């Protein structure tokens, strides 16, 4: 899972900040991105974020995911 | 504190703008605002009090942790159990909370 | 296509070239100005200014309401620049 790779959700996950489905439950599964940042440390301190996968999908829209949430191409 | 009453107005309006609820045991949610404006206090930035940091300047500035943190503006999902969803079973029917109620917090 | 943000803090003021497609926050990171934020999405009040002078666009916002909208609040860290404007930083406070 590196910087650049375009994954898959493959898991259910649902999100409330979708501009097309804004407050209200929308499942992005099945969508496709690519990982825009895999947070792990700021500057060499280190960081403490539990849904690290960062996948930006179409147009103005990503979403944070868990490993296991998405899978590689 | 006048900090305080920013993060005071901050989490009222914020569960009315994403449809949450604070806890039915008002204490714990004035435990969390306490918090909040502590952290934003030292920081500047109002970090999730209810967790441990091995470098909180380094989280403010990832910002994933800055009240309304990522899992909550994207999933909903407030640990500190701050904002809750009217499904949620420990979710209560207010958004406000008396500053009284949050003075009572901070003599502690 | 850039507009000229006329940032008042208090501090003083500070005049900076932000792009139409550049967030007046980072904008003014750039500059080197030190500015709050929180969230960075629009869904909280710390990076709350207002618009004195001028238009932006941040139709991103969520946190905001009707009324603060007409007011003139914004939050920086969202809004566009639509036009040469003159913005207040560090409004959190007046918000409420
Ligand atoms: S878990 Fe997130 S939304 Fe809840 S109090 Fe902490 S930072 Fe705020
Ligand atoms: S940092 Fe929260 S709305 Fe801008």
């Amino acid at each position: 899972m590196n910087v650049g790779d375009r994954v898959r959700v493959t898991s259910s996950v649902v999100v409330y900040h979708h501009p097309e489905h804004a407050k209200t439950a929308f499942d992005l599964q099945g969508m496709e991105g690519e990982v825009a940042a895999v947070l792990t440390g700021w500057q060499g301190r280190p960081i403490s974020a539990n849904l690290p996968v960062l996948v930006k999908f179409e147009q103005a829209f990503k979403a944070h995911f868990r490993p296991d949430e998405v899978t590689l191409i | 504190a006048a900090t305080l009453a920013a993060m005071k107005n901050f989490a009222e309006q914020y569960a009315k703008r994403t449809d949450t609820y604070f806890c039915s045991d008002l204490s714990v949610t004035a435990v969390v605002i306490e918090g909040l404006a502590r952290h934003k206090e030292e920081l500047g930035s109002p970090l999730c009090p209810c967790r441990h940091y091995e470098d909180k300047e380094a989280e403010v500035k990832n910002t994933f942790w800055n009240c309304p943190c990522v899992p909550m503006r994207e999933r909903k999902e407030c640990h500190c159990m701050l904002f809750l969803t009217p499904d949620n079973d420990f979710a209560g029917d207010a958004q406000d909370i008396p500053m009284e109620t949050l003075e009572e917090k901070k003599a502690s | 296509a850039s507009y000229t943000v006329k940032l008042i803090t208090p501090d003083g003021e500070s005049s900076i070239e932000c792009s139409d497609d550049t967030y007046i926050l980072d904008a003014a990171e750039e500059a080197g100005l030190e500015l709050p934020y929180s969230c960075r999405a629009g869904a909280c009040s710390t990076c709350a200014g207002k618009i004195t002078a001028g238009s932006v666009d941040q139709s991103d916002q969520s946190f905001l309401d009707d009324d603060q909208i007409e007011a003139g609040y914004v939050l920086t860290c969202v809004a566009y620049p639509t036009s040469d404007c003159t913005i207040e930083t560090h409004k959190e406070e007046d918000l409420y």
